[PDB]
């Protein structure tokens, strides 16, 4: 019998509140399994705070990262001064009850724990900004608790399976979309909507689940928009919808509120951003936009589909500046080794696993290249040319200078 | 003593604490344990709280410091490091300290002394032996840390006939003596000859304990010595009595005769006198002294000079616990780069021997080094080369080096240990 | 002042006024004004079209013979030809500027003679009732001889100069026939088509002219269904030289008419109203039965009144105005010769539709400047969000004639269009609107317009696109454009892109990729040395250059400035090993100038 990694608890706390005796239960802002008795809820926070206090003797309290134990593994994160997010896991077991906790990589789960906070901030803002109208400093926390419950009773349910995690989860990568010269320019021509309608501040396009035109937005904001649209529109021909949805992104100087509008034309999704200081738009804008955009988007999405329909070693190439990857994706140990090797001058690593697997890694110009050869026993001399053939077929230009 | 406001105390690169389950200080590497009393209370509180949930603390990871915990037999051990070492190596270090504690005091005596009465002060019994703990934990960062990382000792280079003559003298002069279980000859922290009794084998940990004891004491040259010593792996519930003495003034070789009977001082003294007379007559002290007077080996130095792109390497056969390593040279004379060399070796050793993800061959091309780590069914090899070398030359250099070692094996390595 | 777009030239050509002692004759092949003076022994005055100071040739010999009805000169001012009787045409030698005539050449014709033309430099063709004859004249024997002839009944003839084509009638029926006359060559051409029931036609209706390099016949007709007038156009652009009807011109007025050509435009004059109308063949229109029907491009208007300083203004649209097929006006009483010109600046206001104005201006001699001005006005001052499709079509109207010319000039084996606009001309206009929010939408539209017709981008356009994209922070478009190779790959573009590496690292990434594609390793090496990656630069230079060509002083100096001993050891051992491989020793050659590094190494690493 074998058991894989399973989630146990996820909680958020701040230790400043609850100083007065008899009200120590105010520090708990969110505990995931709600059926747990409050006494059991207090002790976890107590143990965590004890760990931060113990670490604070030598180094700073902000540097506490993880806690390892025979049966669990606890991970910490501090987004803002005072507030802490903690995630608790269960180690794999093989049956004498042997535990295999050494197979857990903390970086993947820390990245997941960061994605959680980023997804919260995208729609609601910082923890310290909620309820800014109330002057009473005690009633402000109730609104924060309500917002946390509403968001995290639906976010955690739709979480990805912990047993399956790879480099792509660590690195926030989206696949590349090959396309030709004319259709890309036709798609880019739709950014001229600003001149006709001066309210629009930005527009982005998606083809199915891949990016076609990103525009001005930063990669992290684009990833957030992609994740929301994938998990709330596609999986669940006109506008999808009275004040529209409000989101928080940064375009010029700082993060500001905006109204997000979503339009679907077959397999093309268009996201439009409007200002949030003024009044919500009326029906005339919707009617005009629909009557102006109905035929052209459908024609383009019908042409791209026709173009796409007409047209053992494994490889994975990743770009760090744009966060996009090209691959054709192996036992668990190989993937764990690739996770260990992932991360700056140039380098070159060749590694042979005990089960006859060759892994070749190179880095050059903010990019990473992985080639995996399997079921082949070859000496160290031949693997270089075997990798060079693959680096030649898939890369049009050679940047390694032979 | 506000230890939270002392930058010098917090800035050290290794801390080791040994305490009891009730919060009583026993051992601290830096600073008096009296003024560090709140910290031990905090440690005990953490350990007990986590243990009450039917689970045990293993480690703690922070931004720039790691902590490792251990608990056996009413004792708590904590190790804190700022270096590149992983948790398992710190656990091995803690096991070494525990083995030292059991070497000074028998396991049964400690178990009885805690079972009969708790809240006992163990400093009183562990008194006058701080040298054996300070010396053992000072092998950090001019190189015995390789011995600890690879868990293997170094052998004294000599022609095979001289070694056979020494072994023959020891066997012939020490045959009638009963209950004589080991006989060890050590010179300049290097093994020369070891004769054992059948059905008994020396374990690396005990052999390293003997080396540590011989290195720590300085009164062993003054006169003939008689002391008790406990070998944990051999027997955790008794003492073996040692007859310890140097060979002579001209040759600084230390001979240890370990026995189980208490009343054997004079017989072993006569055996020592006969042995040293026999070696003096057969021209064996001369070779030892000539080798000691030299600063470094000749043949190995010439072989390394013959390869102008090799800076350092480590070799260890799998069958036996022994090591071969050359002398440090100019590019790694300073400490600031010795630390980086140690970090490289630690990372390679961890990567090769990982249980979940075992590896078999590593080749890396970095900015300052070209590193190779090979693990086969007979040997292991860890080599460092210049950064602007080509790949097709490393292979031939490695091949010629291994071919030379395969023919000079008998001068640097001992295959089978002699028996009485 | 009003608005007028058809004008007379400021400087007329003045000659002797008409009277009871003088007459006027005109030859349009050389534009010669002929006047007589009976005060003397029949003196003459001959004037020229473009001579600033034309000494009039006064020959005063013709005294007997009767009345004159034809005067002509040879194309090189060598032989003079006159006609003095209904059945005789005579020739006079003209050496220098004086006649020297003793016996003059004469000739006889069976029927009454209509006219004669100078077909080439030394012979004359005569048209008489019987038909057409050709005669060659030389003065060395004072005799003329025939070469070829043909016999067809003739009522009246029409002549042209450029194409050497004559248009002739028949006495059998109301039919028109073309003919070609050249060097001993006479060729007949198929007749003009009017209708199976033969229909008559008069002299005032038929004209022959040149339009866009093709000879055309214009005939005025009135419809049966409606009393309005039209002009039928027959063009000689058929197999060989054969007539096909192609165009019909509409006027919707009644009265007298006159047709002229002004800068490849067909102009119709009217008297009762006081207006002149313009039509262009090339512009489109209603198309039925492979025939295009045309309407005036602007409402009717008049000619700018002209004043003279004998200011006393002169009358217009008089009775003695005589209009020739090209732009010539001759007046009887005044005695003046005028040319007609066009003003385009007023037309740039009446034609409000911009696409039609562009099509009208792309086929004119001086339409480049005005077209550039209107494009500048659209892009700079009067920009609106709904003007972009207009700009798209305007750009498509230029890039087609750009691509056709480039492709036709590309062909090789071993007349450019009237207005051609290239990238260098448009970039100068785009410069004045730099650093504004609406600049990217124009540049990308132009790039797409170039893309459709397979024209590659050049340097300065790529520079401007890069600058705008960087300023507006659009990196994905830049990556995709450099991936598709829509920007010229050159050292100037790569260096310009690298000069903007301080804003962000993606610009540096793109610059290094472009430098790698065009294989410029020196700049990459210098960049890595500036950053501090000396050993990577050395590794690259080992492959780019040889092993015996890598310099030693520069890399050692960089390692010394790095203030790290291990890198110094690495470079020193590299060069020591190179010396050992080459010269079989570990000693630096004296000519290498490395005396300081040896001492520094010995002071840092002691033996």
């Amino acid at each position: 019998q074998r058991v894989e990694i399973t989630l146990r608890s996820f909680y958020i706390f701040n230790s400043t509140f609850g100083q007065v005796e008899g009200e120590e239960h105010k520090k708990v802002l969110f505990y995931h399994p709600n059926d747990i008795e409050l006494n059991t809820k207090i002790k976890d926070v107590g143990l965590s705070e004890a760990i931060i206090r113990f670490t604070g003797t030598f180094t700073s309290e902000d540097d506490c990262q993880a806690l390892h134990t025979q049966k669990t593994t606890q991970l910490f994160y501090q987004p803002e001064p005072g507030y802490w997010l903690v995630l608790v896991l269960n180690v794999p077991k093989e049956v004498v009850a042997d535990y295999r906790g050494a197979e857990i990589s903390d970086r993947i789960y820390r990245a997941i724990l960061r994605q959680c906070y980023q997804m919260f901030r995208f729609q609601n803002g910082c923890f310290s900004s909620c309820g800014s109208e109330e002057p009473n400093p005690d009633k402000r926390r109730e609104l924060l608790c309500q917002k946390l419950l509403q968001f995290y009773d639906q976010h955690l349910t739709n979480l990805r399976d912990p047993a399956q995690c790879d480099i792509i989860d660590m690195l926030h990568s989206i696949q590349y979309l090959p396309l030709d010269k004319t259709l890309f320019l036709r798609a880019q021509n739709f950014g001229t909507l600003c001149e006709t309608f001066p309210d629009i501040k930005e527009s982005i396009m998606l083809y199915q689940e891949q990016v076609l035109c990103g525009g001005k937005l930063s990669p992290e904001d684009l990833h957030c928009v992609h994740s929301y649209v994938v998990q709330h529109v596609l999986k669940v021909g006109g506008f999808v919808r009275d004040h529209p949805m409000k989101v928080y992104v940064t375009l010029d100087k700082e993060a500001k509120p905006y109204y997000l509008l979503i339009y679907r034309a077959l397999h093309i999704t268009l996201c439009l951003f409007l200002n949030a200081d003024q009044v919500a738009p009326k029906q005339d804008l919707y009617d005009d936009l629909h009557a102006y955009m109905a035929p052209q988007l459908t024609s383009l999405a019908r042409d791209i589909s026709s173009e796409l329909t007409k047209e053992a070693p494994k490889y994975l190439f990743i770009n760090e500046q744009s966060l996009q990857h090209h691959t054709n994706f192996l036992p668990r140990n190989v993937l764990s080794i690739i996770a260990d090797l992932a991360n700056a001058p140039a380098e070159e690593v060749q590694v042979k696993t005990t089960n006859d697997y060759w892994i070749v890694k190179r880095r050059c110009n903010y990019r990473q290249y992985y080639v995996i050869l399997c079921n082949s026993k070859a000496t160290l001399l031949d693997v270089t040319q075997e990798a060079r053939r693959i680096f030649e077929q898939e890369l049009t230009d050679d940047v390694f200078f032979d | 003593y506000d230890y939270q406001h002392d930058s010098l105390w917090q800035g050290q690169k290794k801390h080791i604490f040994i305490l009891s389950e009730a919060g009583k200080p026993i051992f601290s590497l830096h600073g008096n344990e009296d003024k560090l009393a709140t910290l031990f209370g905090v440690i005990q509180a953490l350990v007990s709280f986590v243990q009450m949930g039917q689970d045990a603390i293993t480690s703690i990871h922070a931004g720039g410091i790691k902590f490792a915990f251990m608990q056996r037999s009413s004792l708590i051990l904590v190790a804190a490091s700022r270096s590149n070492m992983s948790v398992q190596q710190l656990q091995l270090q803690l096991g070494d300290v525990y083995n030292q504690i059991l070497s000074i005091l028998t396991y049964s005596h400690m178990t009885k002394i805690f079972e009969r009465r708790k809240n006992f002060d163990l400093r009183r019994l562990l008194s006058g032996s701080e040298r054996l703990f300070y010396n053992l934990l000072a092998n950090d960062s001019s190189n015995n840390i390789f011995t600890f990382l690879t868990n293997s000792i170094r052998v004294f280079p000599l022609p095979t006939t001289i070694r056979s003559q020494i072994t023959s003298a020891i066997q012939s002069n020490c045959s009638k003596i009963k209950n004589l279980v080991f006989a060890v000859l050590i010179a300049n922290n290097k093994l020369i000859a070891l004769v054992r009794m059948k059905k008994y084998s020396i374990h690396p940990a005990d052999l390293r304990l003997i080396f540590n004891l011989v290195e720590c004491s300085e009164s062993f040259k003054s006169s003939e010595n008689w002391s008790p010593i406990c070998l944990p792996k051999f027997d955790m519930n008794g003492y073996l009595h040692a007859h310890v003495s140097y060979l002579a003034d001209d040759c600084q070789a230390c001979l240890l005769l370990l026995s189980v009977d208490r009343d054997a001082f004079f017989t072993l003294a006569e055996a020592k006198a006969k042995i040293t007379e026999k070696l003096r007559k057969s021209h064996c002290l001369e070779a030892i002294n000539e080798e000691l007077q030299q600063p470094f080996n000749a043949k190995l130095y010439q072989q390394v000079v013959g390869i102008p792109e090799l800076r350092h390497f480590l070799y260890k056969p799998k069958s036996t616990a022994q090591l071969l390593c050359p002398m440090l040279r100019h590019p790694y004379k300073s400490l600031t780069e010795l630390e980086r060399l140690e970090a490289i070796y630690c990372d390679l050793l961890h990567r090769i021997h990982n249980s979940s993800r075992p590896l078999k061959l590593i080749y890396e091309m970095k900015e300052r080094e070209v590193v190779l780590a090979w693990a086969t069914g007979t040997y292991e090899l860890y080599a460092i080369f210049e950064p602007v070398v080509d790949k097709a030359t490393v292979i031939k250099y490695v091949d010629k080096l291994i071919k030379w070692i395969e023919k000079e094996y008998d001068v640097y390595f001992i295959r089978n240990h002699a028996t009485f | 002042n009003g608005i007028h777009y058809i004008e007379l030239t400021p400087n007329p050509i003045r000659f002797d006024a008409v009277s009871q002692l003088t007459n006027v004759f005109f030859d349009d092949s050389n534009k010669q004004i002929f006047a007589v003076r009976s005060g003397g022994a029949t003196g003459v005055v001959v004037k020229g079209p473009g001579s600033p100071d034309d000494v009039v040739i006064s020959f005063c010999m013709s005294d007997r013979g009767g009345a004159i009805r034809s005067i002509k000169f040879s194309p090189d001012n060598q032989i003079l030809a006159v006609q003095r009787k209904e059945n005789s045409v005579e020739f006079i030698c003209f050496q220098g500027d004086q006649p020297l005539l003793q016996d003059i050449i004469t000739h006889q014709v069976k029927t009454l003679i209509h006219g004669f033309v100078w077909v080439h430099n030394r012979e004359v063709a005569l048209i008489s009732n019987t038909g057409v004859e050709v005669y060659t004249v030389v003065p060395e024997k004072r005799q003329v001889r025939s070469v070829k002839s043909l016999s067809i009944g003739i009522k009246w003839f029409a002549w042209c100069c450029d194409a050497n084509v004559a248009l002739l009638c028949t006495s059998e029926g109301n039919s028109l026939i073309p003919v070609l006359v050249k060097q001993k060559v006479i060729t007949k051409l198929p007749k003009v088509d009017l209708g199976n029931p033969s229909r008559d036609v008069q002299e005032s209706k038929v004209t022959l002219g040149q339009v866009y390099g093709v000879l055309a016949v214009l005939i005025l007709q009135s419809n049966s269904t409606t009393g309005l007038m039209e002009v039928e156009v027959h063009l000689l652009n058929g197999p060989g030289l054969a007539p096909r009807k192609c165009h019909v011109l509409r006027l919707s007025l009644l009265g007298r008419f006159a047709i002229n050509t002004v800068d490849n435009l067909i102009v119709v004059h009217h008297q009762a109203s006081g207006t002149s109308l313009l039509f262009d063949i090339s512009l489109p229109g209603e198309v039925i039965n492979e025939i295009t029907y045309h309407t005036p491009i602007t409402p009717g208007r008049s000619i700018k009144p002209f004043g003279l300083k004998l200011i006393l203004q002169c009358e217009l649209y008089s009775t003695h105005w005589v209009l020739f097929q090209p732009n010539i006006v001759i007046d009887a009483k005044l005695g003046c010769m005028w040319f007609l010109n066009l003003c385009i600046e007023p037309l740039c206001q009446l034609i409000s539709d911009r696409i039609r104005l562009t099509e009208f201006l792309l086929q004119r001699s001086n339409g480049k400047q005005m077209l550039l001005k209107v494009i500048g006005q659209l892009v700079d001052d009067q920009y609106k969000g709904t003007l972009l499709p207009v700009l798209e079509t305007i750009f498509s109207r230029i890039n087609k004639i750009y691509a056709s010319w480039v492709q036709l000039e590309l062909q090789n084996q071993t007349t450019p269009p009237i207005v051609l606009i290239e990238q260098l001309d448009m970039v100068q206009i785009f410069q004045r609107i730099a650093r504004r929010p609406y600049t990217e939408s124009i540049l990308m539209l132009y790039l797409q317009s170039l893309n459709k017709f397979n024209i590659a981008a050049q340097e300065e356009l790529s520079k401007m696109i890069i600058s705008e994209l960087i300023s507006n922070r659009s990196f994905d478009t830049l990556r995709r454009l450099v991936s598709y190779s829509m920007l010229l790959e050159s050292k100037s573009v790569a260096c310009f892109l690298l000069s903007h590496s301080n804003v962000d690292t993606a610009i540096s990434q793109v610059a290094i990729d472009m430098l790698g594609r065009i294989e410029a390793h020196e700049i990459i090496i210098e960049v890595m040395l500036g950053q501090g990656k000396v050993i990577d630069a050395l590794r690259l230079a080992k492959n780019s250059m040889g092993l015996e060509k890598v310099p030693a002083r520069k890399f050692l100096e960089a390692a010394h400035k790095t203030k790290d001993d291990l890198i110094f050891h690495s470079v020193y051992r590299f060069f020591q090993m190179r010396n050992l491989k080459l010269y079989e020793t570990l000693s630096f050659p004296k000519a290498e100038q490395c005396t300081e590094f040896i001492q520094h190494y010995n002071n840092t690493f002691p033996a």
